[PDB]
This record gives C-alpha cells, sequence and structure tokens, in this order.
C-alpha cells in the first residue's frame, strides 16, 4: 500500500454509481502500451476519493497489510500507513501526496511486476537522480552497531506465527552493499520493535528487507549455556543481522 | 497551625502556574498526615510513581498509572546498595 518514490499519473476521480471495480479495470489497461509503468496504486479513504498513480522504477515498497501497526500513534509520525487522520471537523476533503501520503473504506492497495528494464535518457521518463552517497564515517558506523549471525543457528518453521515487517528493494538502485546499508539503517529507526534484520533474495529483481523482534525461544531446561536453544524464522535469509544490545545504567524498574 | 511540606509545595506550584501562567502538569496529593502520599501523580493519572517520604522521587517505580505496592525505607537502601554504592552490608 506504499511505495515512499516514484508516482506517475495520480488520475484522482470517484465513483458515484459506479464501482472501484471499474477503476481496477481502468488504471489497469492504462499498463499495457508503454514501459513508464511497472505497477499501480489503489487506494480509498472513508469512501469515493480513490487514486490510480502509476509506479515508474520504485526505490522501495514498505508496511506491509502483515506487520504491526500499534505503537499508538497516529497523524503524526504515521508515515507508515501514510494516511494523516485530522479532526479540524474536517471529514469531507480529499487530498494526495507524492508518496500517497493522504492529507485526510481504507482499501489501499498496489501492484508490480512489468518486469522491467530501461536504458538511459533512451524511454527516460524516471530516473533514480541524487542516490545519496552516505559518508563513510555515518555510514561504515552503523555497520559496527550490528553482528552478523551464524546460518546455522537459525532453523525455518514456516508454521510459527511472527510478526514482522516487510520491505522490497529493487536492484536498479540498490546494490549489494547499500541493500544492506539501507536495511541496517532503517533497523535503528524502529528503536524498539526491531532486533533481527535480514536480506534474502527468493527472485531475480530485488532485496527483501524483513524487520524482527527477537525470535529466539528457548526450552524449559535450566542449564547455563544458550548452546540448547536457537532462533526460529518463516524462512532461511541469506543475510541476517543483530541489533546488539545496548543496556543503559539507571535500571527503569523496580523488580 | 502552620502549613506541610506538601501544601508548601502545592501552592508554589499552582501560583507558579498562575504567576507566570504556566500550567505544570504535577501537584502533589499528600494526605492528612501531612506527609506525602506513596503513589504520586497529576490530574490525568497517567504515570503514577512511588515517591520517598521525604520527597524525592524513587527512581525507577514509574509505572503507568497504579502501583499494587510501593517500596518502603529499607528495600530502597537494600537496592541501590546492591547497585553499588557504598557500605556492603
Ligand atoms: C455498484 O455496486 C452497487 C452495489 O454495491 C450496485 O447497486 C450498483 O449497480 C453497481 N454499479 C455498477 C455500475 O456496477
Ligand atoms: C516522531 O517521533 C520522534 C521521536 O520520539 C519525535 O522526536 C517527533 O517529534 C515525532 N514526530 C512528531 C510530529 O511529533
Ligand atoms: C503447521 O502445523 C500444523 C499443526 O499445528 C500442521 O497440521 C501443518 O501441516 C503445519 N504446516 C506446515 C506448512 O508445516
Ligand atoms: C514567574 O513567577 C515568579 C513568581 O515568584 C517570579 O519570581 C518570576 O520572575 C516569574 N518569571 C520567570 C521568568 O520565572
Amino acid at each position: 500500500q506504499n511505495m515512499l518514490s516514484g508516482l506517475y499519473n495520480p488520475i484522482v476521480f470517484s465513483a458515484s454509481g459506479a464501482n472501484l471495480t471499474d477503476a481496477h479495470l481502468f488504471c489497469l489497461l492504462a499498463c499495457d502500451r508503454d514501459l513508464c509503468c511497472d505497477g499501480f496504486v489503489l487506494t480509498q479513504v472513508q469512501g469515493g476519493a480513490i487514486i490510480c498513480g502509476l509506479l515508474s522504477s520504485p526505490s522501495v515498497l514498505l508496511c506491509n497489510v502483515k506487520d504491526w501497526m500499534d505503537p499508538s500513534e497516529a497523524w503524526a509520525n504515521a508515515t507508515c500507513p501514510g494516511v494523516t487522520y485530522d479532526q479540524e471537523s474536517h471529514q469531507v476533503i480529499l487530498r494526495l501526496g507524492d508518496q500517497e501520503f493522504i492529507k485526510s473504506f481504507q482499501q489501499v492497495y498496489l501492484w508490480k511486476d512489468s518486469d522491467m528494464g530501461s536504458r538511459p535518457e533512451s524511454m527516460g521518463c524516471r530516473k533514480d537522480t541524487v542516490p545519496r552517497p552516505a559518508s563513510p564515517t555515518e555510514a561504515g558506523l552503523t555497520t559496527e552497531l550490528f553482528s552478523p549471525v551464524d546460518l546455522n543457528q537459525v532453523i525455518v518453521n514456516g508454521n510459527q506465527s511472527l510478526s514482522s515487517q516487510k520491505h522490497w528493494l529493487f536492484k536498479h538502485l540498490f546494490s549489494a552493499q547499500q541493500a544492506n546499508l539501507w536495511c541496517l539503517s532503517r533497523c535503528v529507526q524502529e528503536h524498539s520493535f526491531c532486533q533481527l534484520a535480514e536480506i534474502t533474495e527468493s527472485a531475480s529483481l530485488y532485496f527483501t528487507c524483513t524487520l524482527y523482534p527477537e525470535a529466539q525461544v528457548c526450552d524449559d531446561i535450566m542449564e547455563s549455556n544458550a548452546q540448547g536453544c536457537r532462533l526460529i524464522l518463516p524462512q532461511m535469509p541469506k543475510a541476517l543481522f543483530r541489533k546488539k544490545v545496548i543496556l543503559e545504567d539507571k535500571v527503569k524498574n523496580f523488580y | 497551625a502552620c502549613l506541610s511540606f506538601c501544601q508548601l509545595q502545592k501552592q508554589q506550584i499552582l501560583l507558579s502556574g498562575y504567576i507566570n501562567s504556566t500550567d505544570t502538569s504535577y501537584l502533589p496529593q499528600c494526605q492528612d498526615s501531612g506527609d506525602y502520599a506513596p503513589v504520586q501523580c497529576d490530574v490525568q493519572q497517567v504515570q503514577c510513581w512511588c515517591v520517598d517520604a521525604e520527597g524525592m522521587e524513587v527512581y525507577g517505580t514509574r509505572q503507568l498509572g497504579r502501583p499494587k505496592r510501593c517500596p518502603r525505607s529499607c528495600e530502597i537502601r537494600n537496592r541501590r546498595l546492591l547497585h553499588g554504592v557504598g557500605d556492603k552490608s
């Protein structure tokens, strides 16, 4: 339901006797004749106001329907759903942004896979400009805030319910080193939800930043070393990183 | 009759929110005896913590609304010892 980068032709309209089905039939047929769309987005905000904005080479795709979205926050740091629910008795007015950052049933939804590939300034509409070269006195210092994991410890289940935020990271912008560096810096921005950040490659277009809590279950036996227990993830990633624990003095509980 | 250390502070905060007219979201809730009640918070009652009987806030017991029990003068001194401010006994 969000892209953070890349939005072409926001055909803003509504249904007044028609329905949102034909809106899906509208902007799907718009992506059968050019190269300058790879997916599109389909919104709704309390009825009526719908968007078919088209996607041309996004950087990421963030904030799944199947993640953890209750830090008890709205309208201020609510960059994850994208909507800002205001209460100046506002209640009617539609407003649109540049990353479907809507200022207002909520059915926001997105599509993918034109199997893209282009040429520099040939069939050229959206280029990944200002790629933000991060300073190694800042980018090279966050990589020692974390720690790699030997992948023999993690076992797979695919069956234990584990809440997690997910991301796409398409390969045309992000390199192999920048795939980690965005995902590891994203783990710092969630100060208490992220303990495991992984990067996997299940198909040949993207990367995948999946943020986890501490998925280290342990059995009932009371032994000293932690060798008797391990990690559980739904799939075996290519890389895995722990936000290593930063314990601070002046304890915040009276046990 | 003169005024207890609670009701000295409860007037001093409240007229400072009246002379300067800038509100402070804390006022004490001492009992009839004059000394502080152990649980202390503001009018909205969202973070009620345990306090020392002298007045300083006991560091650590900032719960989200209601302490079931408050630590007394031994268990505070017995635990701050175990953190290590001198006198290992
Ligand atoms: C849209 O759906 C409603 C029922 O929700 C129906 O009454 C109406 O005829 C539909 N309109 C079209 C154009 O399909
Ligand atoms: C978002 O959270 C940060 C960290 O707590 C805070 O500094 C900032 O003020 C918040 N945003 C808004 C609009 O309040
Ligand atoms: C998940 O576990 C259930 C038992 O709780 C089992 O019936 C099911 O086959 C399992 N599914 C997979 C994909 O392992
Ligand atoms: C606020 O009110 C107090 C009342 O005693 C006064 O002394 C002080 O000058 C006022 N202004 C400031 C800036 O504190």
